[PDB]
């Protein structure tokens, strides 16, 4: 939705040929793809949402306890029975209890003794699995034409729904063409290896192996009227006391154990229909139909006027806000980037075709400036406004900030980001290949690692690599141990 | 939070059954039990760092149990 | 805790991860170390949001494993203790010795 | 017989009254006023701030979001008094009765 | 319980912050700390048997770390 | 990807008809018409050879 | 300061330890970090000033 | 008069309560840790000039120490 | 303070005279010498101190004058 300064718009630039560009949208930041001759999009996956969402196991969180029975053995005559065992409502243990001819029993000794007690459970959870093809992905692309009002404004830009039933949606931009989307919802996070609890008005993203694993009593998820409790003895805690008589209470309510609990769980809207935020598409840009706004328009002969002062987005982009002072408003904006002491054409434009529109009306340019001190200038003749700006980092900056980005690119989206901008590519291909296997390698090894455990076998593995004669292996456990290193610290976004 | 330290190993003990002892006593183990069997591939990373650390058996064996068990404990 | 007592050891009580109080019997409390319960959620870092963690009851019920339970039906009554009375039987006589 | 509350922790917790203050990337730290208020608890995140947000000035800015807290149930550690203690000891005879 | 089994390391990792990232990120080094200061008798312990296990300092140092992290976790 | 169905003959123009494919183990695009008209179904075939 | 004013380096300003507030024109603001300005003293142990 | 000479080094002391003497304890300290934080090339620079002139590691630690101290603090 | 963390070294020098440039230049220096010159055992104990910390010469006087700089103004 035309984010500029977001701070993870992440620059796309270029095609492989037959006019399609290869890119990953993630929910936290945009894309920018700015081809020759093709106008500019900032294109991002706004929301992906569940329509239909079917319960798949409950687990129950807070529980009341009723009818409590007991029944005693005398020590030899054996284990004590209740006839409400059997029923699946009670839960209940047996205990020893000492005996004697207080207790009414004829033989000293340590008898049997078996209470059940009635459950049920007030408030319950709610996991419920999302159906991998009723899914509804939508990917907002703005057409960052230069208008007055767009800058950052969210409210703007074309929706376009993509799911596995019609995933290749052609969305029409106004007066732009038709960009082709050939997306593939079918790869995205893995939907099926996950459960979505609900909680109650609060639901989360939970792995699906793990909700299988929470100490908590569970149901079918059916939707009955009476639900039958498996394991109900998580909740309810049975105190033998003095070995003389045994008491049950329940535990109390889970809610902040289970809110605990949910701690890395990446958390999830559920006002409404649920709406999966947190999510990543590896939508495939198709711009064979995009055409320019002004390519048949003139050359503005008027001079410019600044109305809002520059401004440097985190990624060293300058934004220009310039009103034009003409009377032919249909027009195309002269932009020439004038180095320092030299004409140099270094800095360029990130609109594709700076057009006015109206007299009346502002226009936003956007540009990338050279890393040292730059002129720009925005009119044609002697009374052309020149902008001056001080571009500050270097080359080598901007270097190491992009591999930075995409090592934690290749963090959180694993193999899958090798594709993100990957214009074709045949070495690029087998890269992402080899980092797959190594991936598939890795992630078998360090799955269920914590923050600072994954920091410390990472040393280990550094420091044993430092002290290995064997120069292949050091070299490997050196090489492994610093990208643990990395992951734990990335890890846990 | 406050689950992740129990009043256990306190100098306060007595004859009387305490607070979820039977409940208590093998929650740990449990929960070691399970994220062990949940995640197989960490056991033979477990052999490896223990192998290439410990020069005896007696070594070997410590620093395997050691990292089985503090690894899912510190999850 | 709430109609249920129990004798935990000084030390662990002052190191429990939740917001105390005086517990001066004042109107208005003071909760210290507020940041506990509540969670702040920074989202996309775009924006942030707040919301309460909720009822600890059930975290609290598990780490007070180990803790001897204790009675507090009306004035509290201390089980599971221990005496060290000494026994003087100077003075006792037997029943039937005449 | 009698017991003194010494420090009472909190379990539930209920969040009103959310305020927010943001500031531009450069100019520093955002300050709510109520902050100096013991009532409110509140941690200071630092978001991304653009003309689309009201920022004349791209980049990261600070960002404070204080929210009222008042707990609704209580733990109530009570400390006992080793002087007002009661300890009742039954001594039966051993006589034989029936 | 629940919470002894805190849904972290599993393979979801996205770019929106995780439920209670800040907070639960240090929460097991903390109490690893308060009961590390709240019990300093378990130090010279940890040392003793680190030392007569550890030929080497690197293994004297990892069996200690380990022992370290794995008593009060397992508490 | 191959095709179980051998031959997929629609009978009657009236009768929905349904055929079985083995797709390809990486994501592929199944299409099922001639022209631009083609319904297009995409399947992510989870696993390794 | 009242009638005179410097050019300092932002970083220092935030850095220096002095009660603030926002600064938003208002009579009886509330001064973030005010411990700087007050001294709380011990009479042995007796009392508080 | 100016604050660089306070009243902290003469002999002169006794039980009571020194004039503000939680806040001095530690304000030098203070002022010393976040002048380190605000400029850490001079960490660099520090490194090194301890290094080309301590042989020991008394020595260079020793330089280090007094150059990180002293920078901070005749400023 | 405030006053202990002057506006010294930063990057914003011009061509105007600063504020309080002429007495800001040698506050410092003043005040060590005037430590320097009211407590003189400080002298014999940092001679003692870089003799017997410092191998060659130069190090002894690198660490002697770091000492006498350091306390006056860690006073
Ligand atoms: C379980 O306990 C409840 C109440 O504790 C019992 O409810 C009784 O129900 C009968 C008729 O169904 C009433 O006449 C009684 O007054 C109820 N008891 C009360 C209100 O205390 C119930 O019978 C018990 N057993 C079962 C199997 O539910
Ligand atoms: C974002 O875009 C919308 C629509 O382009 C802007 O809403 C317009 O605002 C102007 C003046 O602010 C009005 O004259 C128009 O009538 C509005 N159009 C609508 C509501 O459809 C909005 O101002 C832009 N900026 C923000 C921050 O939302
Ligand atoms: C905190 O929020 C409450 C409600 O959310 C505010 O209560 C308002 O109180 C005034 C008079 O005191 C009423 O006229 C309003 O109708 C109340 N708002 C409601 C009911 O939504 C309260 O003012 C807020 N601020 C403080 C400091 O408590």
């Amino acid at each position: 939705m035309r984010c500029v300064g977001v701070g993870n718009r992440d620059f796309v630039e270029g095609l492989s040929g037959a006019t399609w560009v290869d890119v990953v949208l993630e929910h936290g930041g945009c894309v920018t793809t700015m081809a020759k001759n093709k106008p500019t999009l900032d294109i991002e996956l706004q929301k992906t949402e569940a329509t239909q969402l079917a319960t798949l196991r409950k687990l129950c969180i807070e529980g009341k306890i009723t009818n409590v029975t007991t029944d005693s053995r005398c020590p030899t005559q054996g284990e004590a029975i209740l006839p409400e065992e059997q029923d699946q409502n009670y839960v209940c243990k047996h205990t020893y209890v000492d005996r004697g001819w207080g207790n009414g029993c004829g033989l000293f000794g340590k008898g049997s003794l078996v209470t059940c007690a009635k459950f049920q459970c007030l408030e319950l959870i709610e996991g419920k699995v999302v159906q991998h093809e009723n899914l509804k992905y939508t990917v907002i692309i703005t057409v960052h034409t230069g208008d007055q009002h767009q800058v950052g404004n969210e409210t703007q830009g074309v929706t376009a729904e993509i799911t596995p039933q019609a995933s290749t949606v052609e969305a029409i931009l106004p007066e732009y063409g038709t960009l082709g989307l050939e997306c593939s919802p079918r790869t995205g996070l893995d939907f099926n290896e996950m459960i979505l609890l609900t909680m109650k008005n609060k639901a989360w993203m939970v792995h699906r192996q793990w909700f299988f694993d929470l100490p908590l009593p569970w149901t079918s998820g059916a939707t009955t009227e009476t639900p039958t409790w498996n394991k109900k003895e998580l909740l309810v805690t049975f105190k033998n006391a003095h070995a003389k008589k045994q008491e049950v209470v329940v535990l109390g309510s889970q809610e902040g154990a289970m809110h605990t609990a949910l701690t890395g769980a990446t958390e999830i809207q559920t006002s409404g229909g649920t709406s999966i935020f947190a999510g990543h598409l590896k939508c495939r840009l198709k711009m064979d139909k995009l055409e320019l706004k002004g390519m048949s328009y003139a050359m503005c002969s008027n001079a410019f006027v600044l109305k809002k002062e520059v401004s440097e987005t985190q990624h060293g982009t300058i934004l220009i806000k310039v009103e034009y002072k003409g009377e032919d408003a249909p027009c195309k904006i002269p932009f020439s980037t004038e180095d320092g002491q030299g004409k140099a054409h270094n800095g360029r434009l990130i609109t594709a075709n700076p057009v006015v529109t109206k007299k009346e009306e502002l226009v936003n340019i956007e540009a990338e400036p050279p890393f040292g001190e730059s002129n720009i200038i925005i009119g044609i003749g002697d009374k052309a406004l020149r902008i001056n700006w001080y571009k500050k980092g270097s080359s080598i900056g901007k270097m190491f900030e992009a591999t930075a980005r995409g090592a934690r690119r290749m963090a959180i989206l694993g193999d899958t980001a090798w594709d993100f901008g990957s214009v074709g590519g045949v070495l690029n291909s087998l890269g992402k290949m080899v980092h797959q296997i190594f991936g598939s390698a890795y992630t078998a090894l360090f799955s269920g690692v914590s923050w600072i455990m994954k920091i410390g076998i990472g040393v280990l593995l550094t420091w044993i690599g430092l002290n290995s004669k064997n120069t292949s292996m050091s070299f490997s456990c050196i090489v492994i141990g610093i990208i643990t290193l990395y992951l734990g610290a990335v890890v846990q976004a | 939070s406050v689950a992740l330290a129990p009043h256990v190993g306190m100098g306060l003990d007595t004859r009387a059954q305490t607070w979820m002892s039977a409940e208590g006593a093998w929650r740990q183990i449990e929960k070691v039990e399970t994220w062990a069997f949940r995640h197989p591939g960490f056991t033979i990373l477990a052999l490896f760092l223990a192998h290439y650390i410990g020069t005896s058996l007696t070594q070997k064996v410590v620093i395997f149990i050691l990292l089985m068990l503090v690894t899912p404990s510190m999850t």
